[PDB]
């Protein structure tokens, strides 16, 4: 997964050792949609201001 | 449609029925904490869902997903021959049941005997035949080349396998019980279920297009009817009744999935509780 | 001026590589093979060894390959013998050393002679005994019951080129020698005079 | 296919070529530094394709710039008039000159006078006429309804006002030089550039039915040719011929970008070089 | 001229444009920063245009780069089987699309019906057949053997499957719509693309001669029309529309970068924008 | 036209090329970042489009380019053969390669043998003439004033010199092959390129207007191939096809990068990438 | 082949011999140093090779040396008058002179007097001419236009001035020796040297064809032959032997160099040793 992302920088990782490559671990990402944030609201102005 | 299908057809069809029950879910999920806003829908699921992990394949676009629909479909459907036999049937790992076919029978496929002394009309669920000349009681008038489960109705001047209203043979034969003169008729409905699945055939539609564009001189756009047909018939000659399930399914899963990543509505139940 | 120091690119073996759409997923299917025993080898047991050795007929390149378990032939109308299917067996097996594994591409020899007859006659009457291998029916059949010149014409005949190419070929790359001498055979070169071969064991 | 066009077109069609020319240029940037690994091109594109420096794309995937093309499209083309004719937008904002039409005139329109007198059959790059009774020296035979401009070559028994090879005009008229009697042939050949550009027509073709698929009812599947000369018909009259070539330019790219987002080979010099 | 194209053309010609693109940009690039001085422009080019970081060049002039050329192009199109095993080919996953064709269809061809019912002649950018029997209208008269894409113009006495203008195969059929008497006279004009690239034909034509010098008895110097059209019938009938394309996109490269060698002029787009 | 080039013909050409292709690369610069705003793009043009480091040039308002423009066209192709000091010329021998033509050869210069034997028209690509008096096979029916290089198609009832389709010598000559009598007809069409490029048509009509204000006295408006056709036949003798190349080049170039400079329109590419 | 030689020709050519030497001599030490391996012996050339220390030429590319071959041969030859410092070469008196000719004289140029009286035939190394009327002895038959030294063997019928054995003129004329009626032959052989190099044909074949494709106006492809005449023919009257031979001797080195840097094989001692 990382090694397959396509971005500005090529990532290189060394290849895993073949005893090594079960190896468990835990990776945690958020699943939520931020765009219910941006709506209009009375109190824009205040965000921009602060 | 001509195409060949090679022995590991199964174990391909295992892996692309995953990736669709995966692709479903993550569009149902994204579907229902969509937020009305600035952002089209179609700009909100491409954003955050395309993105699914698992064996094999890596990719966090709906690009990605439909290359990997195309992979699958042509390493199954499309390519000649992967492998020696014995390599496949050697295999260990195991595969999960696909879900019970749901598609009413309503034009069921038979074929007349060689004497030509029938001619066959079509309904709904229902074959009628007339008789240009008289011909003995006890024979075979019409055979079905197409699977078909159910209960059996309406039977006119003809007999067919059954106890407690339930077909006994998948392959159901239709034979004269009583001598008959010319130009009567015979009839023969159907309650019953064929190969494929019923719902999402509005997807069905639109993704066989999508998959006809890319490989242009295998697949051509058709009717769903047809082409369950079509890919039954061109199944190997030895495969169990297991295999061809999953090959069948995923055969028909790949263009609904197709056809729903473009239009945004909800996924069948049979693609998505696989 | 067509000559290559590398192994790989010698007349006598084919390139091979699936359809460029599909090689991720025959990948998936390698491991699948990997799970399983699919590998035959010349020191395993003989009665597990000649259970997977299935030559395919090849009519194109774009064929998925394994590199422990494909060996490949042309659709011929020749029948092989005993010894031939042995050589090659043995050939096939001590090339696959210097086999490209970080490469999409594979490299085989092909079998001139149609290999599957012996296979299946071997396969009818082989018992479950824990010291037979291949390399000793190879020891057995080929060192001690012919001459190197005979079984060399043999290798020769069952590959396209004559033996006059291999002796020539044999020169410049230096892998190749490798893997004839793997086969137990010796090259000794005079001024003025045609190649002579011996066994190593005589030598 | 009927369409309404509004007074504020060039104002939407800056922006949408704008838009257009970015999307090329992120394109042969892409393109240029793929490098061949496990990703496809297709997927390196929708990864990175849509990250582009410009205003009023909600999204940073090629789905938003589609969506943008759409709405500028339907704005400009399809929904109607907006505001009061009167409303001021050209002082403050300044367009762009769009880049010369490079289109060669092969099937050029012209309109027969009534009467009946004259016989057209089209040609390569020529238009003959044969007269079905005697006629005149001096009079009209035809005149072009689709503006042209360029050289004039091979004349024959008619007379058209040039200087020095170069048409005067942009809807030249032919006019006779000689009486004819009946069944007599004039022909007039031109070396010129009708509206529009002449690359990228593969895009044009998937582009079009791309955007006819979502505008079903007004937009139909139609040649370059044809598409360009109901653009041009259903133009406001009290309209600049300066504003007239930014509103076609942004009306022959939509297309082409639609289509080149799809096929993702190269772009024309005149969709990037705006 | 024979040859032979191997089954692994493709990953060659992908390699081999990508080494002709190089070289064009690299060109452009010296030939922009060439400030008038006491050095030519050869002199200029010769220092620093062959410094290109690629895999399989063995020199950093411009003789390394003609040498490339040469055994790439041997190894794809001729009869040798050499396999070049000093560049990437054995390494390649993925390949990129070339682009699009923009050659003019002036001289398209077509092959008559065995029956020897009509004559063939050619003008700039249509046929015309003379019936010399009777014939009934619905049956060809002739038909494209050289595919084509593009629009119909100018059509007489025949009838194309046609929408809007824009033709629906790629390759018609001509077929009469009219009974007509021997003698008469049909014609058909299209405003169409062939298989090819219309710019860089100077440098084609001086590139065909130095690439002729060195294989002799395999190829013969001609033009490009017939070069294209000999190099699409030996193409394999097991062939992707798309990998034919990225073939005959590095097979008519060739010629044209070994002729902008020759003469330092610029490159042509389809060239320089892979 | 009346104009008297010079024995340093080439020498200005090389810095007017130069000049024009660097105006035009700053056009497209400035063209690529403009604000949009209250500003037109003429102001934005006026006031960053100018030249700073090139020896000759004396203001850094585009006038100044104008002005050397307007120098340079009258030192190298009209009566005044002043040789200019303020440019700095440092070695007359050295001359970058301009590009190759692109102008395609519709209406082919052709000149009668002389004898009064043959009737001259002409079409889109192609010269058709007609036999007054009998006709012997093997003799001058036409011969080409204007050099043309390029395919030859549709060659009925006359021989040219050909190797694969394509033309031998740059001067083509038609002769008969056949014993023709009783006013028959012969045709050549030629797919080839004459001298000049095609692209940019639209800004040469109005640069030459603007260079014919000037030089009234020597230089009319009129179209481009004319203008083309004269220019080559005022050059001189002594003068090989590297120098002739040049000059033509600077002679296109000026009025099409005048007519620029006043339509702020893009560049063609035979301009950007000299 | 239409060319102007200036006066200043020797000076030119002092430095062109020089150049062409130096290429030779690097060419052969490179040469001999060449091991067999991967690169080729072009890119061997091109790299190590082609670096000569000479003044006034800037350029250690083997593209330099042809360039500064192509100026100071179109200098000396075709332009015209003009000063040699012009291009930076020095022009002094003080030279070294050139190889003597070693060209052997297969078809020597005779020129018939007036009246018709004899016709002429050629053989290896003879003249051989019939008396088509009764002549009596004491008057001229033919005379060499291109001048010849060397022995006379074979002299029948005729008498020529000559001491030894060796012809006294460079310019021998035949004079009958005795009256001949009744149509019989006279026959002067000759083994001698004329104008040019024999050494060299194979390079001189494809070095004019090198130097004609760039003065395509003023040269074209001949035999050795053909140029020496040429060439001698037109070189000002007023010029003495010792400049002559040093003009010549550049005159055909030029091409025999230009065709030694495309085929890497020697040079011949005449342009080594010089």
């Amino acid at each position: 997964r990382i090694t397959e992302m396509v971005n500005d920088r090529r990532i290189m990782i060394q290849k895993l050792t073949l005893a090594e490559k079960p190896q468990v671990m835990r990776h945690v990402t958020t699943e939520i949609n931020n765009d219910l944030f941006f709506k209009m609201s009375p109190v824009a102005q205040l965000y921009i201001y602060h | 449609m001509n195409l060949e299908i090679n022995n590991f057809a199964p174990a391909i069809s295992s892996i692309g029925s995953q990736l669709c029950s995966l692709s479903a879910q993550k569009l149902l999920t994204c579907r229902k904490q969509y937020g009305n806003g600035a952002k089209s829908f179609e700009e909100f699921y491409a954003e955050i869902g395309g993105i699914i992990g698992m064996m094999g394949i890596n990719s966090q676009t709906p690009s990605g997903i439909r290359e990997a629909i195309y992979r699958l479909y042509q390493s199954a459907f499309l390519f000649g021959d992967i492998f020696p036999e014995s390599f496949g049937i050697q295999n260990t790992q195991n595969i999960k049941p696909p879900p019970g076919f749901t598609a009413p029978a309503k034009k069921l496929e038979v074929v007349l005997p060689q004497g030509g002394a029938f001619d066959l009309i079509y309904n709904n669920g229902e074959i009628r035949v007339t008789t240009t000349r008289n011909v003995q009681a006890g024979d075979l008038v019409c055979t079905v080349t197409f699977p078909i489960q159910g209960s059996v109705i309406a039977t006119r001047n003809c007999h067919v396998n059954e106890i407690g209203g339930q077909l006994t043979t998948t392959r159901p034969e239709i034979i004269a019980s009583v001598p008959m003169p010319a130009r009567t008729v015979i009839v023969a409905s159907f309650d019953a279920i064929e190969i494929g699945y019923g719902e999402g055939d509005d997807l069905f539609a639109i993704g066989i297009a999508i998959l006809s564009n890319r490989f242009n001189g295998q697949i051509t756009p058709m009717s769903r009817h047809n082409y369950m047909t079509q890919m039954f018939a061109n199944l190997p000659a030895n495969m169990s009744e297991r295999d061809s399930s999953a090959v069948l399914h995923f055969a028909q899963a790949a263009p609904v999935v197709l056809g729903m990543m473009e239009r945004l509505t909800g996924a069948p139940k049979w693609v998505l509780d696989y | 001026m067509n000559w290559s120091k590398a192994i790989n690119f010698q007349p006598f073996m084919l390139e091979t590589r699936p359809p460029l759409t599909t090689i991720p997923i025959m990948d998936q299917l390698v491991e699948i093979g990997e799970r399983s025993n699919q590998k035959w080898s010349m020191t395993d047991r003989l009665f597990f060894a000649i259970r997977k050795i299935n030559p395919i007929f090849v009519t194109s390149s774009q064929i998925p390959s394994k590199f422990d378990y494909t060996i490949l032939q042309m659709p011929t109308q020749l029948i092989a013998s005993l010894k031939e299917t042995l050589l090659f067996l043995a050939f096939s097996y001590y090339l696959r050393e210097y086999q490209d594994k970080v490469g999409q591409m594979k490299f085989y020899p092909v079998a001139m002679k149609n290999m599957i007859p012996i296979v299946n006659y071997l396969k009818d009457r082989v018992h479950n005994n824990f010291d037979t291998t291949l390399e000793q029916a190879y020891r057995q059949n080929v060192v001690h019951t012919l001459s190197a010149s005979d079984a060399f014409d043999l290798l020769s005949g069952m590959i396209a080129t004559t033996r006059l190419d291999l002796i020539q070929r044999t020169r410049i790359c230096p892998e190749l020698l490798n893997v004839l001498n793997k086969m137990s055979f010796i090259l000794i070169y005079a001024p003025n005079r045609p190649s002579i071969l011996s066994w190593k064991n005589q030598s």
